[PDB]
């Protein structure tokens, strides 16, 4: 059940550095150390993300692709930056400009060939590979552009494998990039046409959660990304170990994606409280459901109330009663039946892992595919056409090699998804 | 004489190990002792490895432990077309070696969960080869029925309906147990709010032990495996009889213990204790096998059966003048030293097929149609190598079962 | 709306099949538009539009079905003819045929070129193997080719980086097909012949499709991949039916599902009229495949 992890762009690089900074403790592996885990059950599943090398040195099978050498270098000279092998370092010292076309056609394609060689080597390692996890930005050049081509080629090479993408969408309230909507519409195009699973993470969403739920007066990127790197563990690592009810990407996709349109899922975290102040330890069963199914606990700007739940995944981890979990789920599906879909008897596919997140007793990862994400699409598309009508920043793409019709096509397929989402919403 | 068990799917392996744990417990065999005639088959590597690290690690041979290193998922299509045809040959190979090992075998004891991936697709193609290469053998499967309301998977009916579609023309008799009903028994009778999966397996295994294990032992009135189907399924269809256990008293709160034959027998006709959600709404009893194990008097059984027949409340089929199979074992009902059973000196195992099965199937049938109307996650099946014909034709085929019970039953 | 014309054709019984077994025709030809189905028994009625028996020659199929298309090319409208049906039903025989009796495709060229004030025609022939588009006109045999479908402001899908050739006579296009048949690969390749005539301008593009059949008897995921393509095709056609019926039904179509349905978007729902060709086999053992195609076509 081995999987390869790929970091694309500044956003992907930064998040990847945090992910491998968290999962390292989950598996119990030091930067260049061996298995220093507390338990020994974690060792039996280290082959999912690590490649057996010098015995002591467990090398993570992650491919980091960036156009900004400085950005990638800051990771290499950081905490868990030496843990990666130089062979997996795909840096493109070319025109690192925030432009989808530039990072796809111009300076993108040239580096893609080099990336393909590395990824093909990582996939053809040992045993049987399951899929390819990717982390990128939606309003960037390397993240939205290069990453998009990476997935396009990967799905072409291994259509038998699944793809799980983690993408941070453009902040609706305060966009971090000027040409953000321009890159977003283009990146989301290849996403729906290529990847099978995708999790959306909002900028201000993390801010709000780290403000109301968590008492963090200064939620820097290192703080926000940390939370994101905790959700992915429940979707990946947590689904690698044994439990009362095991699940995986196959189990998830088949019980989450109702159509061949990918569908964007919204992530959440059950054990979300402060350090000592909120140390109530209220993590039995109903408290988790109350947290996971919270309109202000979603890592996305779109709230669950602005739509209906198409399919929900419950990835629990720790010792608990199966009957208690499922019983509580029924309660939620009954109380919130109005927006829990009426064309599917059971929309929640329960799953319970037998191992908690180290220093945590009770935990659960929330994965919900709801039509509420439709609001996000309409929001991004709105901003796109607003500037596309004027073609203000069009020349930045035209000079690279971007078709006029390409831009309109990306939006037309995106709008297509919005239209179909509503069909299942009613 | 002997019977080979085939546990397919996660639940199949879990229940199989728990069932066999009880099997050797009463046999008086320790972890490191004979060779069990059973194999574990699952595409999920983590499930099979549980027996390789947990209890009875040195009791089973690696040859009896088929393990896939790929992904099974929860889709019938995968375990039937995609990866199913990759391990099936190896599975058949092992069960064939075991079949030849035993001199004059009776049949196979299948164990699986209707709601799953390996427990659905794998079972379907496995039984397919069994009915062709071992048509002269008794095919008795123990199918775990998904909960009517507390479903475990979203594509639950999608996998279950297809499994029973093909297996209906393969297995001679399939003993179905309701997942949710086990919880009911643990709540009302066992009186516990902590009914773990492993706790459910304790009850199901207790039934199997009395259906095969003790019944294979020289008692007072043994019932052969062939006799089972001969007196359970009056039609050449894979009908599904219920599994009821009389002693459901918990060894803690209630402590009657000394219960007469009349009471134990009467405790197998109540909806509160049937191990199935097929409540006696209007279901007529066509064939009921009563396996008594322990200190029981034949005359006491005859009297208990007679009084029930004249109860009238328990309506039998019009064309069924006498539908009671009397089974008498000399081996008492053993109980796990650390379980939740009170341990009685006599147990009654009731296994009967009623028209109530149609009601249960109708619920799942509707569940399939509901999602099928919009196809739902059909792509996760079609892309595996299944056409609409594997769904539409199955839909009609399974629908014939609702009509089957409707004709076999109800009509005078 | 227009309706996709529906045509059914059954394979004839030769001395070979007669020698092997009865091979009784389960499908009876009732009227030129409908069919009575008695399959050893099952009763069903096929209401297509046009149906020809095993007696008619290969030219006969083209004479009625393909002739109406030849007229539309002059009209300026695009047309797509796709041959669908069970395995080894003779679809390739009906579409290509032989030198003596040419199929709908070769005969189409004969009539269209005969019909063709200056006229111009572009010829394109390619094979789609494993969802890969391979040009039969230029390359020798089975490399990834660099082409995508872009969607213009008109909403019409266009395949980019396609090969185009100018042909004077019909034999020139026929010769190109010979090359395509020679370079052709097969499954364990979709052959699509595209003909675009310029009326001088009004341009009409025609395309022929003939599904090769891979049925498993008891590459990478070739079975599952296409299985999905046929699945979306069936669902898309179903949506096309309800939306064309015109009570008031706006349903979104799963065109994005597979690349196949995506590429043929312009032919079905876009600028172009299409014809449905259903070739079936009278054999009783083949009824399994027939049952699906029957239900798919006729509504029971
Ligand atoms: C004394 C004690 O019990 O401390 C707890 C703690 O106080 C709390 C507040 C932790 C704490 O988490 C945060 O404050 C936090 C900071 C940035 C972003 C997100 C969260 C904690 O830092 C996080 C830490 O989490 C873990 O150890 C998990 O294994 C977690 N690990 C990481 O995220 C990680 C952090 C640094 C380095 C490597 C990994 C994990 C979760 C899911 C999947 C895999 C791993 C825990 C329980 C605590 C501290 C240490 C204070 C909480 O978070 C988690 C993810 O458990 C925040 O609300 C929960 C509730 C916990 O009780
Ligand atoms: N009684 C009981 N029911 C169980 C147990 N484990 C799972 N189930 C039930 O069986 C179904 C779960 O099947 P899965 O575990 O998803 O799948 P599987 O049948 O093992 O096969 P795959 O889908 O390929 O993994 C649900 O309805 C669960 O409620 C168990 O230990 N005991
Ligand atoms: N009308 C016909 N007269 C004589 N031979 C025919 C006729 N129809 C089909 N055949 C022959 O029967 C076989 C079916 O041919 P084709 O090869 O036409 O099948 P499909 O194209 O039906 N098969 P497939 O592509 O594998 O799915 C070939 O050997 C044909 O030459
Ligand atoms: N959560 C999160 N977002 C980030 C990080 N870095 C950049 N972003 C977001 O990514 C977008 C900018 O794209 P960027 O990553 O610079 O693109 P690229 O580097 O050219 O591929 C903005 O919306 C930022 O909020 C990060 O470390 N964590
Ligand atoms: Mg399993």
């Amino acid at each position: 059940r081995e999987i390869v992890h790929i970091q694309a762009g500044q956003c992907g690089n930064q998040i990847g550095a945090k992910f491998w900074e968290v999962i390292s403790d989950e598996h119990g592996i030091d930067p260049t150390g061996s298995y220093h885990g507390d338990s020994d059950l974690q060792l039996e599943r280290i082959n999912v993300y690590y490649n057996e090398a010098a015995g002591n040195k467990y090398v993570p099978r992650a491919i980091l692709v960036d156009l900004e050498p400085g950005t990638m270098d800051s990771v290499r000279s950081g905490p868990f930056g030496q843990i990666f092998r130089p062979d997996n370092f795909v840096f493109g010292q070319s025109g690192a400009g925030n432009n989808w076309a530039k990072g796809h056609y111009t300076e993108g394609a040239e580096l893609v060939d080099s990336v393909l060689d590395v990824v093909r080597k990582e996939s053809e390692s040992c045993d049987c590979l399951q899929g390819f996890q990717l982390t990128h930005s939606l309003g960037g050049g390397t993240g939205s552009g290069m990453g998009t081509l990476l997935i396009s080629k990967i799905r072409e090479e291994y259509p038998d494998r699944i793809m799980n993408t983690f993408s941070v969408v453009p902040s609706p309230k305060v966009s971090d990039t000027v040409v953000e909507p321009y890159n977003a519409t283009l990146s989301v195009h290849q996403l729906v046409e290529n990847t099978d699973e995708t999790y959306c993470i909002d900028n201000e969403a993390l801010y709000d959660i780290c403000f109301r739920t968590l008492k963090l007066t200064t939620p820097t990127y290192g703080d926000l990304n940390h939370l994101v790197s905790a959700t992915m563990s429940g979707v990946t690592t947590c689904l690698r170990f044994p439990g009362q009810l095991n699940a995986d990407l196959r189990k998830l996709a088949v019980n989450m994606v109702p159509f061949p349109r990918l569908h964007f899922f919204m992530p959440g975290f059950a054990p979300l409280t402060s350090r000592g102040s909120q140390q109530y330890r209220a993590l039995t069963v109903p408290e988790l459901t109350q947290q996971m199914f919270d309109a202000k606990n979603m890592m996305a700007a779109c709230d669950p109330r602005h739509g209906r739940y198409l399919t929900v995944a419950a990835v629990f981890r720790g010792r608990m009663s199966m009957k208690e979990v499922d019983e509580q789920m029924l309660n939620v599906q009954n109380k919130n039946s109005s927006y829990f879909v009426e064309w599917i008897p059971n929309n929640v596919k329960t799953a319970v892992c037998d191992i908690p997140p180290r220093g945590l007793k009770m935990s659960a990862t929330f994965i919900g595919n709801s039509t509420a994400i439709q609001e996000l699409f309409k929001r991004i598309s709105e901003q796109f056409t607003a500037m596309f009508r004027r073609k203000a920043f069009l020349h930045w793409y035209t000079g690279e090699g971007m078709d006029e019709m390409e831009f309109t096509e990306a939006e037309s397929n995106m709008n297509d998804l919005v239209s179909e989402y509503q069909q299942y919403q009613d | 004489r002997e019977c080979i068990s085939i546990h397919v799917g996660q639940a199949g392996v879990q229940i199989g190990n728990a069932c066999w744990e009880l099997y050797c417990l009463e046999h008086g065999i320790q972890p490191d002792g004979h060779v069990p005639r059973a194999v574990f088959v699952d595409l999920e590597p983590t499930v099979i490895d549980e027996v390789r690290t947990g209890t009875y690690r040195q009791l089973f041979h690696p040859e009896q432990l088929i393990t896939g290193k790929e992904d099974a998922a929860n889709n019938y299509a995968r375990g039937h077309y995609t990866i199913g045809k990759e391990i099936i040959d190896l599975v058949l190979d092992r069960i064939r070696k075991l079949a030849d090992q035993c001199t004059g075998l009776q049949g196979f004891s299948v164990f699986h969960s209707f709601g799953g991936g390996t427990g659905s697709g794998f079972t379907s193609l496995l039984m397919e080869r069994l009915s062709v290469d071992y048509g002269k053998k008794s095919k008795l499967e123990f199918s775990i029925y998904p909960a009517p309301q507390v479903s475990t998977a979203v594509v639950e009916p999608y996998n279950s309906i297809l499994t029973t579609h093909t297996t209906l023309e393969h297995s001679d008799c399939a003993f179905m147990v309701d997942n949710e009903a086990i919880y009911d028994i643990c709540r009302r009778n066992l009186d516990i709010e902590r009914p773990t999966y492993t706790n459910l397996n304790r009850l199901i295994g207790q039934i199997v032990s009395s259906i095969t294990a003790s019944l294979r032992f020289d008692g007072a009135l043994n019932v052969d495996l062939t006799e089972f189907q001969t007196n359970l399924v009056p039609y050449p269809r894979g009908h599904f009889p219920l599994a009821t256990y009389a002693p459901v008293i918990s060894a803690e709160k209630a402590y009657h213990e000394q219960l007469s034959v009349a009471e134990i027998t009467n405790a197998c006709f109540e909806p509160a204790n049937q191990m199935v959600k097929c409540d006696p709404r209007h279901g007529k009893y066509m064939a009921c096998c009563l396996l008594y194990r322990g200190d029981v008097v034949p005359k006491d059984v005859n009297a208990a059966i007679a009084t029930i027949k004249t109860k009238r409340t328990i309506q039998f089929v019009d064309w069924c003048p006498t539908g009671f199979k009397v089974g008498i074992n000399y081996e008492p009902p053993t109980v796990v030293p650390g379980g939740d059973l009170a341990k009685v000196q006599r147990a009654v195992c009731m296994l009967s097929n009623t028209t109530a099965i149609a009601e249960a199937w109708a619920r799942l049938d509707h569940k399939f149609d509901l999602m099928y109307a919009k196809r739902a996650f059909v792509h996760w099946y079609v892309g595996e190598g299944m056409e609409e014909g594997e769904f539409s034709e199955a839909r009609e085929d399974m629908a014939a079962l609702e009509k089957d019970y409707e004709e076999v039953g109800v009509d005078s | 709306s227009e309706k996709v014309k529906v045509y059914l054709r059954i394979r004839p019984f030769l001395t070979s099949e007669l020698d092997r077994q009865e091979d009784q025709g389960c499908v009876c030809i009732e009227n030129t538009e409908t069919l009575v189905l008695q399959a050893p028994q099952a009763t069903h009625k096929f209401t297509f539009s046009q149906i020809f028996g095993p007696e008619v020659g290969q030219v006969a199929f083209f004479n009625l079905t393909m002739k109406e298309m030849v007229k539309d090319v002059l009209k300026g409208q695009n047309w797509l003819i796709y041959t669908y049906g069970v395995t080894n039903s003779g679809k390739t025989y009906t579409i290509q045929g032989t030198s003596k009796d040419a199929g709908i495709l070769p005969q189409s060229l004969a009539l269209i070129f005969n019909s063709l004030i200056r006229f111009s025609v572009w010829i394109s022939f390619f094979e789609i193997y494993n969802e890969l588009l391979y040009d039969l006109l230029e390359p020798p045999s089975h490399k990834r080719q660099t082409l995508r479908l872009c969607e213009d402001q008109n909403g019409n899908p266009y395949v980019k980086d396609l090969n185009w050739i100018h042909v004077r006579d019909v034999e020139e296009a026929w010769k190109l097909l010979k090359v395509g048949r020679k370079n052709q690969s097969f499954a364990s390749s979709h052959s699509i012949f595209s003909i675009r005539i310029l009326h001088l301008p009004k341009i009409s593009e025609l395309s022929l499709c003939d599904l090769a059949g891979s049925e498993r008897c008891k590459r990478l995921k070739e079975a599952g991949n296409i299985n999905t393509s046929l699945h979306t095709l069936g669902r898309c056609i179903a949506a096309l039916r309800q939306n064309q019926q015109n009570r008031s039904k706006q349903n979104l179509i799963p065109f994005r599902d597979s690349k196949l349905t995506r590429v043929f978007q312009g032919f079905f729902t876009g600028r172009g009229r299409s014809c449905m060709i259903v070739n079936v086999n009278p054999c009783a053992s083949t009824y399994d495949e027939t049952l699906h195609a029957a239900k798919f076509s006729a509504l029971a």
